[PDB]
């Protein structure tokens, strides 16, 4: 059932814009930095995978932590409550069975009541002014992979996996828009377990070349290289298992030919 | 919410109700749909969160419109468009005289915009029904309550299977299939097309059972020929009663030659042939609509 295909890549391609956060919001936050926020979804990471949550979930969770902290500064005794809310926000949007509010105060080791839970959610629905359905890299990812003749579960897994590495580090993650990062971890995962490169049909589906991703291209291809070496490892861990084929434990090319 | 006045309850939401009420300042008549917190318990209720950002995504004049969202710690007000009655209430006040086809196909065809627009931005309302559907005195039908809507993915992944008020949920979530999209909201359309000609829900079930073996005995009991994958469904039985289609001029008789077209496209068993929304908007069917009114 594909009728709809391109006016949802469509709306997507206008949202991501639309609900993109602030470039460089975190040289204006006082109190916190890049490192503290690595440290906040690595942990939202094995969060997601302690209560089997989607990885469309961890996904929203960012976008939605990225958002906040564009228009709100933070104190770093405060930024992990603001990551709960929005992976809370984030489970009652995208999860079947979202778990409830007393399982979000315990992965916290009571650093927070119930209350403050709570309180947190209504402050971010507000400063997002309710606006969740955001595209993510995830959403993007999965159009992409229709595009591989044939299926690939490897490819998949390892795109995955790279998409979700993007989520660690602002910097230079977040001055990529989400279906460009999709398309860098597209290929790179691609080239890399069958030689192949970018799709003839996803240039015209996107109109993305390897000339418009080269640019993320490099950056997502030096943090693969370096993922063994990395202070956050939880990702990593995550895509050693049987569930995403092991991929994490593949070897990254030496080079990418550009 | 100051510049409000109530002006009379009007339905009932799972965590509020709905209340016709008046700008004070602006004379703009509103329906007002009241969803209660009270903190220590479990925050927004997820069908509100789902509710509004979704809502929010979707401008256009066969949905309703969301005016605003009065927030407050202990409660939290939705205010949308108003709109004088919903389609059962008419149908019922029509129930001895009918509705005529001009009415019929102007509905019929709104809505399959208001659908097509959800379908166009990645929205399953998962919840059509004729109480769902809100006409004003103007012609005009809509979508509403879309407490049960989700955003979707391309492509589709596992979602929620308690969807869909039984007498318009289609085959596919009855027999279980992993899988379900945009086809589940043309089924509950065929049925409410079906439902505005004849005046009767066209399958109305009271098991889940009971529900496709009203549905088999009408379309036939599928077999791989006609919808290929159906003998392997999770619920799906072999010891179901092979029933023979029943041709389409006695299902909906007072209906053309095109309606009867339309129809069959929108209650197709396998969901990958049945018709699209944006599809439908062209079909001869509707050739000749125009947006009578309603007869209130
Ligand atoms: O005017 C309205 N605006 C809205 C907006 C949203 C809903 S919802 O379905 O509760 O979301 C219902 C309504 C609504 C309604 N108006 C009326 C008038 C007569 C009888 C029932 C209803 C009704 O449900």
């Amino acid at each position: 059932v594909p009728d709809y295909h391109e006016d949802i890549h469509t709306y997507l391609r206008e949202m991501e814009v639309k609900c993109k956060p602030k470039v460089g919001y975190m040289k204006k936050q006082p109190d916190i930095t890049n490192s503290m926020r690595a440290i906040l979804v690595d942990w939202l990471v094995e969060v997601g995978e302690e209560y089997k949550l989607q990885n469309e979930t961890l996904h929203l969770a960012v976008n939605y932590i990225d958002r906040f902290l564009s228009s709100m500064s933070v104190l770093r005794g405060k930024l992990q409550l603001v990551g709960t809310a929005a992976m809370l926000l984030a489970s009652k949007f995208e999860e079947i069975y979202p778990p409830e509010v007393a399982e979000f105060v315990y992965i916290t080791d009571d650093t927070y009541t119930k209350k403050q839970v709570l309180r947190m959610e209504h402050l971010v629905l507000k400063v997002l002014t309710f606006d969740l359905a955001a595209p993510t890299v995830n959403q993007f990812l999965t159009q992409y992979f229709l595009h591989q003749q044939p299926a690939n579960c490897k490819v998949e897994s390892l795109a995955m996996f790279l998409g979700e590495l993007s989520l660690i580090d602002a910097d230079p993650y977040l001055k990529y828009l989400p279906s460009v990062i999709a398309g860098a971890a597209f290929h790179l995962a691609l080239y890399t377990v069958t030689g192949q490169s970018w799709p003839e049909s996803l240039i015209r589906k996107t109109g993305y070349t390897l000339e418009s991703l080269k640019p993320c291209l490099m950056d997502l291809h030096q943090t693969y290289l370096k993922a063994p070496q990395h202070a956050q490892q939880s990702i990593r861990e995550k895509y050693k298992n049987s569930k995403y084929h092991g991929v994490s434990l593949l070897n990254p090319p030496e080079t990418l030919n550009l | 919410m100051e510049n409000f006045q109530k002006v009379e309850k009007i339905g009932e939401g799972t965590y509020g109700v709905v209340y016709k009420a008046r700008n004070k300042l602006t004379g703009e008549v509103v329906a007002l749909k009241k969803i209660r917190l009270d903190t220590e318990t479990e925050g927004v209720p997820s069908t509100a969160i789902r509710e509004i950002s979704l809502l929010k995504e979707l401008n256009h004049p066969n949905i309703v419109k969301l005016l605003d969202v009065i927030h407050t710690e202990n409660k939290l007000y939705l205010v949308f468009e108003f709109l004088h009655q919903d389609l059962k209430k008419f149908m019922d006040a029509s129930a001895l005289t009918g509705i005529p086809l001009p009415l019929i196909k102007s509905y019929l065809f709104q809505l399959l915009q208001g659908l097509a627009f959800c379908h166009s931005h990645r929205v399953l309302h998962r919840d059509l029904k004729p109480q769902n559907l809100l006409i004003n005195t103007e012609g005009a039908i809509k979508l509403a309550d879309f407490g049960l809507a989700r955003a979707f993915g391309v492509p589709v992944r596992t979602y929620t299977h308690e969807v869909v008020t039984l007498w318009y949920r289609a085959p596919e979530i009855l027999l279980g299939c992993k899988y379900y999209s945009t086809a589940v909201d043309i089924w509950s359309l065929g049925c409410i097309f079906a439902e505005m000609v004849t005046r009767r829900a066209l399958f109305p079930g009271d098991s889940e059972i009971d529900q496709l073996f009203r549905i088999f005995r009408t379309l036939g009991t599928p077999d791989e020929v006609v919808w290929p994958g159906v003998t392997s469904m999770p619920d799906y039985k072999p010891s179901f009663p092979k029933w023979a289609r029943q041709d389409f001029s006695k299902v909906v008789p007072p209906l053309d030659e095109d309606g009867r077209s339309l129809l069959s496209q929108m209650l197709h068993y396998d969901p990958n042939k049945r018709i699209s929304a944006k599809a439908a908007l062209a079909h001869p069917f509707f050739q000749d609509v125009t947006k009578p009114v309603p007869h209130l």
